[PDB]
RNA sequence: UUGACAUUGUGAAGAGACGUUUCUUUACUUAUUCAAUGAAGCGGAGCUGGAAUUCAUUUUCCACGUUCUAGCAUUCAAGGUCCCAUUCGGGGCUGAUCCGGGUU
RNA sequence: GAUGGGGAAGCUCCGUUUCAAAGGCCUGAUUUUAUGCAGGCCACCAUCGAAAGGGAAUCCGGUUAAGAUUCCGGAACCUGG
């Protein structure tokens, strides 16, 4: 692989070789859905802390 | 007063560590170079399966030093008969001596250089 | 005469553990201030066989909290772990399988794998497949909780010892029968020089006290006291009874 | 400004690497840093007993300020001087009068424990300064002792470096003038009242006193909140 | 002289001063290594007595047995 | 294996030997012993907050960053505040309370 | 199987990260200089032990009394620069 051209040991994509295209799929949604989950998780616990 | 480590490794800390400014010299002398031209390269070797090479494969054939190698012998080559080096290869012969096959450049003729030389 | 069998294990040499194929060795983490004081979750990231040993292992991942990289530990796996699991450790962990707790923050009837005997000394106690500790009860004159051990004991450890919620898995791997000498073999194989073994009554009086002949047969009590001299313990050691029982259970 | 953006983090257990911090609380130092820090305390537990224990009463901050700067006024010959001294002295007496009495009588600060040692036995010390940290102890824990049975006033003084500076040395044990010139008994006495009072008048008393106890912080916490919550 | 009673201190090593000397020192060389370089005789009066002289050249060695 | 003596030190209860002193359960920690860790978070006290007493006070208790998910977590930390005339670079103090240097 | 060490009268025995102050990798400063230094991370870490284990890269033709994936001819590939 060190008399290779980089083309050949990668593609274009979120992590070349590593990972492979449904698992980073997989992977951004799982990243967006807890962000988001964060923030609720986060205001939840504000809206119930008010409430005391 | 304090001071503060991050780390909770303690080293060795980096200090001096001078230069040898002798006083007396290690040897008197310094050894003349052991190995020169002279010494690599030792002898022909004129079997007649050697002078086969030069006459057909613009190949000098020497003896050689047992503690030379193929630049140091080239380089002796190069020197002592003012030629040019296209490769040498070199063997252990059984009798615990080395001989060089020295192919020349195509510049060279080995026959000629072999009997300037003076044997053939 | 000679030098006995059982004297000639401890010189190692032919006798040492086989352990090319092991795993790493089977621990819990080095307990830290995260430990001590609240949780750090890992993952369990592959659950594996180890050579030697029926009961499997999980390979489970934490963060370093001082660092950043990931620090694989090698627990035992204890039975509904399962790679994907998230992993929950120490005081502030909750009451779930697979997860470690000091054995002061569980409820008598808890019941606990790999337990450590002195806190921090990353795991003792029932560890081999199947097994398990139950936790009697508690008492805070100086932090100790009382325990079951696997083998019918109780002892008394230090609430901060460590254990994992659940049992060690690998079945009841003892309840087939190993059917042919073969089994073994390849059983002791990856264990250690232990198998066959030749009863000493087999042997001559150079070889063994039950040793020599003319009928076999081991010619005094085969029962020999503690204090007995190695060379002449062979046999039935300190023995308090010898002979059949049917017992049924231990002590309590 | 509405471009750059406040991100607090989180530090707790369970997420952000913690931030380097300072652990010289907690470093592997060195064996022998642990040793010269371990025999001390060692030396601190453990009841010290009576005359070992005289030490440590060093010697107030400005009582030393005054006695060094009267001892400094005595600061034995210097090479060049002696040397100029020896040229002068013996060039002309060894061909001349005076049995070498061709210079003064000098007035130095005396040093050096055997010296020392006899000129106090000789009742011919007026006054000696013993540092506090002569290890072996055994060279120096006689002498206030020796000072009390013959009168000689005794000071107990911090620094056997500091005795050194004073008789151009790396160190001194011990420091006592016998002599001194008369522009200057005075301030001498004044000194020998105030010492004689802390360091000598109460050695009937001190010699009585064990030193050691001393708990370290925690244990010394868990004593004091054992017996302060219960009670 | 302040080794005439060196000398004679020494001779008391069942006196309070010297048990305490004694058990701090002894737990201090157990710390360091079964042979070391000690920097001042701890012995004066001794080395001394022994030979000793306080110039370069002449060194001193603190060294453990096993005993028995 | 069992006893004595030595290594061996500091406080008490008692029963005991005629305020010291030797005897059966026991407090101490520095000798000795055992375990771990790249000696990281020990010990004491406090900011904050909620209840309490007390017939008002300091008189204490209690709380004080992570648990749907097989993500992500590093560049003395962004922020704030100071300094250098500050061109780009740095630095200090907070962020991250204090105080013992007993690694636990 | 050396080493800080611990045993042993001693030949030496034990131990190998071990109760040890156990390094060296980048490069700025400095351009008095290719160089001392200013940054800084990372290190429980001798070495020996496989011609059947792991592993960078070569082929066909021709040639000698006896050598050849080694010489010749031709055609390649790897590694460091």
């Amino acid at each position: 692989y060190a008399t290779v051209s980089k083309t050949h040991k990668t593609v274009s994509r979120a992590y070349g070789g590593s990972r492979c295209a449904n698992c980073v799929k997989e992977r951004i949604i799982r990243a967006f859905l807890i962000e988001e989950q964060k923030i609720v998780k986060k205001v939840v616990k504000e809206q119930t802390e008010a409430a005391k | 007063a304090l001071k503060v480590r991050t780390s909770a490794t303690f080293r060795l800390p980096k200090t001096l560590k001078l230069a040898r400014a002798p006083k007396y010299a290690s040897k008197a002398v310094p050894h003349y170079n052991r190995l020169d031209s002279y010494k690599v390269i030792e002898q022909p070797i004129t079997s007649e399966t050697a002078m086969k090479k030069v006459e057909d494969g613009n190949i000098l054939v020497f003896q050689v030093s047992m503690k030379a190698n193929k630049y140091q012998i080239k380089k002796a080559v190069k020197e002592l008969y003012e030629v040019d080096v296209l490769k040498v290869n070199t063997l252990v012969r059984p009798n615990g001596t080395k001989k060089a096959y020295v192919r020349l450049t195509a510049d060279y003729d080995a026959l000629d250089i072999a009997n300037r030389i003076g044997y053939i | 005469g000679r030098v006995i069998r059982n004297q000639r294990k401890g010189a190692g040499s032919i006798f040492t553990s086989h352990t090319r194929l092991r795993q790493g060795a089977a621990k819990l983490r080095t307990l830290d201030y995260a430990e001590r004081h609240g949780y750090i979750r890992g993952i369990v990231k592959q659950i594996v066989h180890d050579s030697g040993r029926g009961a499997p292992l999980a390979k489970v991942v934490f963060r370093d909290p001082y660092k950043y990289r990931l620090r694989e530990e090698i627990f035992i796996a204890n039975e509904g772990v399962h790679t994907g699991q998230f992993i929950y450790a120490g005081k502030k962990a909750s009451l779930n399988v697979g997860n470690v707790l000091p054995l002061g923050s569980v409820p008598e009837g808890t019941i606990v794998s790999n337990v450590e005997e002195k806190p921090g000394d990353r795991g003792a106690l029932a560890r081999a497949s199947g097994n398990y500790v139950i936790i009697i009860g508690h008492n805070p004159d100086e932090n100790k909780t009382r325990v079951r051990l696997p083998s019918g004991a109780k002892k008394v450890i230090s609430s901060d010892a460590r254990g994992v919620i659940g049992v060690i898995a690998g079945g009841g791997r003892v309840d087939k029968p190993l059917l042919k000498a073969g089994r073994a073999f390849h059983k002791y194989r990856l264990k250690r020089n232990s198998w066959p073994k030749t009863r000493g009554v087999a042997m001559n009086p150079v070889d063994h006290p039950h040793g020599g002949g003319n009928h076999q047969h081991i010619g005094k009590a085969s029962t020999i006291s503690r204090g007995a001299v190695s060379g002449q313990k062979a046999g039935l050691i300190a023995a308090r009874r010898t002979g059949l029982l049917r017992g049924s259970q231990k002590t309590q | 400004n509405p471009l750059t953006h406040s991100t607090p983090k989180n530090f707790g257990i369970g997420q952000a690497v913690q931030p380097k911090r300072n652990l010289s609380r907690y470093v592997k130092w060195p064996e022998y840093v642990r040793v010269q820090r371990q025999k001390k305390i060692l030396s601190i537990r453990l009841k010290v007993p009576p005359t070992i224990a005289q030490f440590q009463y060093t010697l107030d901050r400005n009582t030393a300020a005054e006695t060094f700067k009267l001892f400094n006024k005595y600061r034995p010959e210097t090479a060049a001087e002696k040397k100029e001294r020896l040229t002068k002295e013996a060039a002309a007496v060894a061909e001349g009068k005076s049995k070498q009495d061709a210079s003064p009588k000098p007035y130095a600060v005396k040093y050096g424990l055997n010296h020392v040692v006899a000129l106090i036995e000789n009742k011919k010390a007026k006054l000696v300064l013993i540092a506090n940290d002569v290890d072996p102890i055994e060279l120096v824990v006689f002498l206030p002792a020796l000072c009390k049975k013959m009168g000689v006033p005794y000071a107990i003084v911090k620094g056997k470096a500091r005795l050194g500076t004073l008789v151009n040395q790396k160190t001194s044990a011990v420091a006592a003038l016998t002599e001194v010139r008369a522009e200057d008994e005075a301030a001498l006495a004044k000194l020998v009242s105030t010492i004689d009072a802390n360091f000598a008048d109460k050695y009937d008393e001190v010699k009585k006193h064990w030193g050691g106890g001393i708990l370290g912080n925690k244990a010394q916490a868990k004593m004091d909140k054992r017996a302060k919550n219960s009670d | 002289g302040a080794y005439k009673y060196l000398e004679e201190l020494q001779r008391k090593k069942q006196s309070d001063v010297l048990r305490f000397l004694q058990r701090v020192r002894v737990w201090e060389y157990r710390q360091k290594n079964v042979i070391h370089r000690a920097a001042r005789p701890t012995r004066p009066d001794k080395a001394r007595r022994l030979g000793y002289k306080a110039k370069q050249g002449f060194v001193i060695y603190r060294v453990r047995v096993r005993r028995g």
